[PDB]
């Protein structure tokens, strides 16, 4: 009910890095299912958290214009996991990452659908 | 009247198929759920 | 609706005390005979096997609506999967008859083998619990009573043997049964505890 | 609401009473079987009354406390010599649990009799109330008043080895004496055997 | 020349669900005679009927007990079978092995304290579609009911059966937002010297009542 | 087209006691007659009950002589088909195919003495529960009956079926302890000049005696 | 009884004939003949003790 | 009446399935078990 | 003896059109009431007769 | 039943209705056993031998 | 009927001892099983005879805490044979051990359930 990330903590700038999501296990309910849309989300100091990218129940994959063309996102479902890939390190990386699901909803994705997360920080400086 | 429901009779004879009960000479809930009070109790206004 | 709580008498209350409409119901589906029709798997023994019905899981759904009655009677079905040849035995007989083969004995025919057997206990009833054992040494007596506190012995249906067994089910028919108990639920630990219910 | 009742040459009479619970059955089935070839017999001087002592109800106690009392006890008149006397008995049961304090005081308790209890789970005593049973809230009654059936497996029973009931008092909410209710309570209970029948003497002492 | 037959594809396979029968092994047993044991049961919707079970409050205690300040909720929660005031009660434990329910909920109410407290409650249910009352004043316009303590101590309310949908789902352990079927409110509306004494409530089935498509979770 | 018809699975093994037929193989034979051959027998339960058989006592002899000393007990022994008193007769040879039982069980007690000897017996039942008594004062107050010797030189008495369940075992060779069903106790009360003589002891079935559930243990 | 309207109290009464000493205790005195109240709206009780005797 | 528990008439006429019996023109155990006296024997009192 | 048959060949197979139904597994279900819902169609040709449309 | 391609015999005539009702069957070539489950069941429930 | 053992006789205190029950085949009677709970007794020189251990239908083994610890006890079923591991070698092992079976009474084990054993003896003295 509550979802795990590891593969964080004190990293420097320029290396490569590739976020986990160490789910409780997913134990979601009735076989309405196909809804499954999990999605990523970064926390600022002090400044509301935004999202980053989220993924649909196959394919299709949005993220933020500022990151935009830069990260790599993709899920695996006959494992049950779902991860990060983090290329073209920049500044702006420094952010605690969420990885939760989505709502869909007419106007925009709408948070959890769940308890809380914990979460991993990737602070970079030079 | 279990979780049976062919229309052909039945190949073997009763006596082989299951056992039979003798007579000497729940059920008790579906008395007592129906005895239960419905009506109100007090004096009824509007 | 205004009564008496210590009384213990049954009390039901309609829609019809605020103006509404009572509608049709059925209840077919809550039946004892119907809803205990059903296989049920359970994990089997090598050689020799005793066909008792507390051997079915207490989680699954035959073997906890079997627990919430205090005494029962039903007839038995059993499908076994084996190598060799399979005999079964009454109630109360000696060990040695498993080998002989005058006994009632199905000869493998492959992928399985279904059997119809009927209730053969001295007693009118069984039971699911029974308060027979009447309740430095601290293991002694934890291992003890722990073994001193099952059923008796009477209680089942015979017993089966083959060369190998490697899968066993259970089927009762015409299932009655007597004086409720308790069954209870996955206690949740958040505000609701919820399947993941057919949804992509 | 005065009632009384009377077995044998004793009486008992309340003046708070809710009625009487009726459980499990209104009459005795079949008491001539083939299983004792017709050698049972009726004893009515064993169908009287006995007291006891349960347990002081005190403000501390939370939610979830528990009294067993098997059925059966150890028993000195003649009731008590049935059982070396003969070899086979059955009989129903009349229980009676009073907890007297005056009306100033607050709590409730639940009375119940429990067929083949042994060490019921801590969840499981949400759900006493699938059993024969009636409440005691001083608010309102002092008294509570069963009767139940003989029910086992086998139409005969051998009491040494086999204890078919039990009656056990839960507590659902705590005693509150508020400086006018009584510091505490007693609970007694008053029991008397019905329909009796013996078979299968037994030789003498020694 | 004998009968032809054709033997088909695709039948005859093992279900462990089928209407049908085994042969039989062993012949020409009789039983011993069982008729009129006391205390059987048929339906097991009859014993949820007849036999109500508490319910569970924060503190692993089947009751609420009165508070002197100006907060007057004693008790919401969301209404659906597998919520967690429900999860000890007779009524969860059978429904967790049916997908489908519709039909009436009953509610018990028994008051405890002494001879000299009096108290006044309120009962309402919200429908889905908006959040849930937090006051009484806001709550007297939804469906509700409204007693006090005398000399009669118990209370009975019946939650309607309410959807667009002809049938409700008991599944789905939310712990999560977007509740479906609505909330009830238990409020205190006044009370006179009461303060420390206990409501207890129980829970049982209704009139009308169903329960459909059994299934197994391993619960 | 053809009727169609759907083999299933998991039926129509060869099953060693099934209730079904072969197929005829030599056709058109009859029989030399054999109507109203003499001593037939259709119920193995009715020679049981018309021819009863030797008991067994210690030596290898069917009866048990009078003591004159002042021990008064003549053979005592527990009440089941397996025991070691019954390993001869025709009752526990044909109640070893079976599980279990119920009913009566006769005993046949006759006096071969002179014409000069007289003696006097009493027979006794003890329930289980309790060690068996030792002396005839004692059993007097079990179930029993007392009888001497006269001109009719033969007596009858019938073990009553006593017990909880309906049906009783007739297996275990205990060899050890726990006694189920109980004891019988032989005594002899008083006797005149007959020291010596001997009384044969028979055993027969009885009215309602009855076998069920047939087995095969190869003995 | 006389008490106030708030205090409650539960009386038995027993007869032993002779051959035995009498009893100490409510439970021991169970077995002989007896009756048994309590204290309520009507505020009194009538007992007749039998005569039992031979001659 | 052996140990036969169908309830359809059999495929094979009588003739083929067994062999038939003629006439010319136990069982006495069941007359004797019958016959056994039951009643005592002298005067009885009590 | 037992009715004795006689398995053909070329009869049996699976055909995706043929008129005949399969074996049940769930039973006992009753349905929500459906009956006299607005715009019912049974023949496709008749909402062809109805309803023209555009060349 | 939205799962058949439109372009099918079946597929397009179903959808050129906006309410529909009917039952169903099936036919399934797999390997091991087939489990079936009810309408809004929990997805626990496909690994459970006493459904059909 | 009657159990024999082996393994036994005049030993030096200090080696390693598996005590071996050779049963004279546990021709038990009816289906009425899972009461097998067999067991071992110690016997002193004109002192009674005491227990040292006794098994449970499957897993449970308890010993007396004079030698708790110290011995390890198992059955091995498919081939119907029950054995003795003496490890720890003390003085205090002197005494006649019998293989036999429990009865497993509300208060404690209560002894056969049988005729009587032979037993073999393992007395040591330095």
């Amino acid at each position: 009910v509550q979802l795990q990330e590891s593969g964080g903590g004190l990293v420097q700038p320029g290396g490569s890095l590739r976020l986990s999501c160490v789910a409780s296990g997913t134990v979601f309910s009735i076989n309405d299912i196909s809804i499954n849309h999990l999605g990523w989300y970064r926390q600022a100091p002090g400044k509301e958290r935004e999202l980053v990218a989220a993924i649909t129940a196959d394919g299709t994959s949005a993220y933020e214009d500022s990151v935009k063309g830069r990260f790599i996102i993709s899920r695996d479902d006959a494992k049950k996991m779902v991860y990060l890939q983090m290329n073209s390190l920049k500044p702006e990386d420094t952010a605690v990452y969420y990885c939760n699901g989505l709502r869909a909803s007419n106007a925009g994705w709408e948070p959890r659908f769940g308890t809380w997360g914990q979460g991993t920080q990737v602070t970079v400086s030079s | 009247s279990g979780n049976t429901g062919s229309i052909i009779n039945n190949y073997y004879m009763q006596q082989y198929q299951n056992s039979m009960d003798t007579q000497l000479g729940n059920d008790w809930f579906s008395k007592l759920a129906s005895s239960a009070f419905s009506g109100l109790f007090g004096a009824l206004l509007a | 609706t205004t009564s008496t709580g210590e009384s213990a008498d049954p009390v039901t209350a309609t829609v019809e005390n605020y103006g509404g409409e009572t509608q049709v119901q059925r209840r077919h589906h809550t039946d004892v005979s119907f809803i205990l029709d059903r296989f049920v798997k359970v994990t089997p023994k090598d050689s020799i096997n005793v066909l008792d019905l507390m051997q079915t899981p207490s989680h699954t759904l035959v073997g906890a609506l079997l627990r919430t009655a205090t005494y029962y009677f039903a007839d038995l079905e059993v499908a076994v999967k084996h190598k060799g040849d399979l005999t079964w035995v009454p109630n109360g007989a000696p060990v040695a008859a498993l080998d002989n083969t005058t006994n009632p004995t199905a000869y493998h025919k492959a992928p399985l083998t279904r059997l119809a057997l009927p209730y053969t206990a001295p007693h009118r009833v069984l039971a699911t619990v029974y308060n027979g054992k009447c309740k430095v040494r601290g293991d002694l007596q934890v291992l003890a009573q722990k073994a001193a506190r099952p059923l008796p012995t009477s209680f089942n249906y015979g017993a089966i043997k083959a060369t190998r067994v490697t899968e066993l089910l259970y089927r009762m028919k015409r299932a009655e049964t007597y004086c409720p108990r308790p069954l209870l639920a996955v206690h949740p630990s958040a505000a609701r505890h919820k399947q993941k219910i057919v949804a992509p | 609401r005065i009632l009384t009742t009377r077995n044998g040459h004793t009486t008992s009479t309340t003046q708070s009473s809710v009625g009487i619970t009726h459980g499990y059955a209104t009459a005795e089935d079949f008491v001539n079987g083939p299983n004792t070839s017709g050698l049972e017999t009726r004893v009515v001087q064993a169908e009287r009354f006995f007291k006891t002592h349960l347990f002081d109800w005190v403000t501390s106690d939370p939610f979830g406390r528990y009294y067993l009392l098997e059925l059966p006890t150890d028993h000195k008149g003649v009731y008590g010599s049935l059982t070396d006397s003969y070899a086979y008995m059955r009989n129903g049961w009349d229980v009676e649990v009073t907890a007297v304090g005056n009306q100033f005081n607050g709590g409730c308790l639940l009375v119940a009799m429990v067929p083949e209890l042994c060490s019921i789970e801590q969840r499981e005593l949400f759900q006493l109330t699938l059993f024969p049973h009636q409440f005691i809230n001083p608010r309102t009654n002092m008294t509570a008043h069963i009767k139940v059936p003989f029910v086992g497996v086998n139409r005969y029973d051998q009491y040494k080895v086999h204890k078919p009931w039990t009656l056990v008092v839960m507590v659902v909410a705590p005693l509150t004496v508020n400086t006018e209710g009584a510091p505490q309570i007693k609970v007694y209970a008053n029991i008397a055997p019905t329909n009796v029948h013996v078979a299968g003497e037994f030789p003498s002492k020694e | 020349g004998i009968f032809p037959v054709a033997c088909s594809d695709g039948y005859g396979g093992l279900v462990t669900t089928d209407p049908k029968t085994a042969d039989p092994v062993y012949g020409k047993v009789f039983n011993p005679p069982r008729n009129m044991l006391p205390g059987r049961f048929t339906n097991l919707l009859d014993v949820a009927e007849a036999c109500p079970t508490f319910l569970h409050f924060d503190g692993d205690v089947p009751y609420v007990t009165t508070k002197t300040d100006s907060d007057r909720v004693l008790a919401q929660f969301d209404l659906s079978l597998a919520a967690k005031h429900m999860s000890n009660t007779f009524l969860a434990g059978l429904a967790q092995y049916y997908t489908q329910y519709s039909g009436t909920v009953n509610l018990h109410f028994m008051f405890t304290g002494p001879t000299d407290a009096k108290a006044r409650y309120m009962i309402a249910i919200a429908p889905p579609g908006m959040e849930p009352p937090k006051t009484p004043e806001a709550a007297a316009h939804c469906i509700h009911a409204e007693w006090d303590t005398g000399l009669n101590s118990k209370f009975t309310f019946s939650i309607p059966y309410l959807s667009a949908a002809d049938y409700a789902y008991t599944a789905s352990d939310a712990a999560e937002t977007t509740n479906v079927q609505g909330w009830v409110c238990l409020f205190q509306i006044t009370h006179g010297k009461a303060e420390g004494d206990a409501l207890v409530v129980l829970a049982s089935a209704g009139k009308d009542f169903e329960l459909r498509l059994p299934v197994d979770a391993r619960q």
